């Protein structure tokens, strides 16, 4: 029954390729995978060559014009540890801390790798 | 330089150099603790201290020179109301 | 009988204009509550100058 | 007392299909294809026939029949089928596309209809902010080829919802948007989204519980069982809020008087003094802890991370992205466009102040209305009269939006596009209207 209740679904949620929603003729086309990282490379890559071909057209909106620009006033600094206040930074190893005991028992004895893992979480290596 | 043990005060810029520490490579021993501690104090100020400052005629060198020279009584009157 | 009153808060402009000499200096304040810009005279631009006073101070 | 975590049920009555008798071949259908839950409803009604979220997975029997197309809601009916889910979406972009239609397909017959070489039926879709040449591209192939469709239109949910809630079409107003996986502030400008002065920020509901995530596993390195994705968006549901000012509550949140109250801890399903140790209150809050009974071992505490995870919107910096927080943005957009002095607003500010709008299906947390009438009272001048407006659910006012397009006025055909103006023109097309995107160039 349990092993049946799914497949009952099943014939009851299927589709032909002879689809009935779709039209008489198909004639489908093959694409690549066409991953989201290379698609922001060939729109830079076709927004510049559209514009050094009209130089040799000031953009209006692009997806990177609608792209926010970098703050002015300068950052908070927190401790990464606990996110609170950072008020010091160790020089061996670059993270912020608050106080004495998260640095004595974080900051000093941990191992290395979690350190690129901390610093990934606010972008810093 | 490096070696030295320094106090130093955020809000008005004061650096104090207390001494080297114990590098035989004067002579005073690294502080213990927090690094950016907070401490209180208990001031003591006498009435005179302050009559001779609010007098603006003479600064608070008076009170090492001596020479006060006939506070008036309008001045402390304003001390002894604040 | 005397009166009061007391612009403080936040600088956010620091723009004054001349006609070697400056006219008037237009000064942005800002607090908790709200901003609130204000038009200045030279001889006090000259004891803002005095107290060194830069974008961001109080 | 602990509460444990558990993953959502499953639904045991399975989503039906539209009546054949009740369908209308001129009847306009619109469709919301957003990142996490597809939105989708007949014009003539107001409540969402269809709602569930865009996933769907292939199953194999032992029987071997090959039946198995089960798509969205179907997949809330075991854990297996809902453990491999995979989504259509990949980033703020579509990547796959034979699950594309099949999604649409499963859409198209659970809304009762029976077409005849093609839907006879106008779709209203949304579309993206600043969206990339080979999404509309391949969004015009997709639908006027597979479909056979007469009629679409292009729009953008946030613009949609902003005429939802001013039905003239002619207001002038400031919409913020918190999205599955962006964040856009557009300021309009008698009612054209002026999209020349728009902003968008990387970030989402899906970055701030993977934030959660990370931390949480940074956080505790020794936890027996390992948490799945459902979880953490339940406990950034249930147990997130905005601050009202962040610099002051991270200060005291560790406190012995403040972390009595904000404390919240989470149980895993299973089958010299410590009050003076930050660690430890920053472990295992104000309790004890004994580290041999088996309950606290699955144990799990949030009190920093209360009021964390959802600052980052205000400020991007510690999400990593080095962008400003929509405090500035709004301030900028206020302050120094559209004819405004910083000092002097114009109208056109005054009138943008007074009609502030914030949708999205990430504004759901508490204490984000509170928090942007504090900091616009902050840094605007004052006596300004400042409005925001709130949604009871703003995950539904988009589809409410074009559904008002449709039904409340007769100029929706203003924007459709027609078959014979595609093949005149191609694929190379954008209609400039008010409610929309633009032309890339000038």
């Amino acid at each position: 029954e349990r092993l049946l209740f799914l497949r009952s679904v099943g014939e009851r949620n299927e589709i032909g390729f002879p689809s009935r929603f779709k039209s008489a003729h198909y004639k489908k086309p093959t694409r690549r995978h066409k991953s989201a990282r290379q698609l922001i490379s060939d729109e830079n890559k076709r927004i510049n060559a559209l514009l050094t071909k009209a130089n040799k057209l000031v953009p209006k909106a692009t997806y990177f014009s609608v792209e926010a620009p970098p703050s002015i006033r300068p950052a908070k600094k927190y401790c990464d540890v606990t996110g609170l206040k950072g008020f010091y930074k160790s020089p061996t190893n670059n993270i912020r801390y608050h106080n004495a005991e998260i640095y004595q028992l974080i900051v000093k004895p941990m191992a290395p790798g979690v350190d690129q893992e901390y610093l990934k979480l606010r972008g810093a290596n | 330089l490096a070696g030295d043990v320094i106090s130093i005060d955020k809000a008005s810029g004061k650096i104090t150099k207390l001494g080297r520490s114990f590098a035989r490579s004067r002579f005073v021993q690294c502080p213990e603790g927090e690094l950016q501690k907070r401490k209180t104090v208990v001031h003591t100020v006498s009435l005179h201290e302050i009559d001779v400052i609010n007098s603006r005629t003479q600064g608070f060198l008076a009170l090492f020179t001596g020479d006060t020279g006939e506070i008036r009584s309008e001045v402390r009157d304003q001390i002894n109301t604040k | 009988k005397e009166t009061k009153e007391v612009y403080e808060g936040e600088v956010t402009e620091l723009t004054p204009e001349d006609a070697k000499t400056i006219s008037h200096v237009i000064v942005g304040l800002k607090s908790a509550k709200g901003t609130k810009t204000l038009r200045l005279d030279p001889t006090i631009y000259e004891s803002i100058q005095r107290e060194k006073v830069s974008i961001g101070d109080v | 007392k602990a509460v444990v975590i558990d993953d959502p049920p499953l639904r045991q009555t399975p989503e039906p299909f539209d009546e054949q008798s009740a369908y209308n071949p001129q009847s306009p259908i619109a469709i919301d294809f957003g990142s996490s839950k597809l939105r989708a409803g007949f014009v003539n009604h107001a409540t969402p026939t269809h709602i569930f979220p865009n996933a769907l997975t292939k199953f194999r029997d032992r029987k071997l029949n090959k039946n198995f197309t089960f798509v969205g809601n179907d997949t809330l009916l075991d854990q297996a089928v809902r453990s491999q889910s995979r989504s259509p979406f990949d980033g703020p972009f579509v990547t796959n596309w034979n699950l594309t239609e099949e999604i649409l397909d499963y859409t198209f017959h659970h809304l009762g209809v029976v077409p005849d070489n093609g839907i006879p039926n106008p779709i209203l879709l949304t579309e993206r902010l600043a969206t990339v040449q080979s999404q509309r591209t391949n969004w015009y192939q997709i639908l006027f080829e597979t479909y056979n469709v007469p009629g679409v239109t292009f729009g953008i949910d946030s613009l949609f919802s902003f005429y939802n809630y001013n039905p003239s079409g002619n207001k002038t107003g400031l919409v913020i948007s918190c999205g599955h996986e962006d964040t856009n502030v557009i300021p309009v400008v008698d009612g054209a989204g002026i999209l020349t002065d728009a902003k968008r920020i990387n970030w989402g509901g899906h970055q701030a519980v993977d934030y959660l995530n990370d931390l949480m596993a940074l956080k505790y390195p020794y936890f027996p069982t390992k948490m799945s994705y459902l979880q953490y968006e339940t406990m950034y549901k249930d147990y997130c809020y905005v601050s009202r000012n962040y610099d002051e509550d991270i200060e005291k949140i560790l406190t012995l008087e403040n972390l009595d109250t904000n404390d919240v801890v989470v149980e895993a399903p299973f089958t010299y003094d410590w009050r003076n140790s930050i660690l430890h209150l920053f472990l295992r809050g104000p309790r004890p802890h004994d580290s041999e009974n088996i309950h606290e071992q699955h144990q799990m505490h949030l009190n920093v991370e209360r009021i964390r995870v959802p600052e980052v919107i205000f400020q991007p910096t510690m999400g990593g992205q080095d962008q400003a927080g929509i405090c500035e943005l709004s301030e900028t957009i206020l302050l120094k466009k559209f004819g405004s002095q910083p000092g002097k607003l114009s109208q056109t500010s005054i009138d943008m102040v007074n009609n502030v709008l914030i949708t999205g299906g990430n504004a759901k947390v508490p204490g984000l209305k509170e928090r942007i009438v504090k900091e616009f009272t902050g840094f605007l001048p004052t006596g300004t009269n400042i409005t925001v407006n709130m949604s009871s659910d703003p995950s539904l006012d988009a589809w409410k939006g074009m559904a008002a397009l449709a039904r409340n006025e007769e100029q929706y055909r203003k924007t459709v596009i027609s078959k014979k103006e595609y093949e005149e023109y191609g694929p190379e097309y954008i209609k400039e209207h008010k409610l929309g995107n633009t032309k890339y160039f000038e």
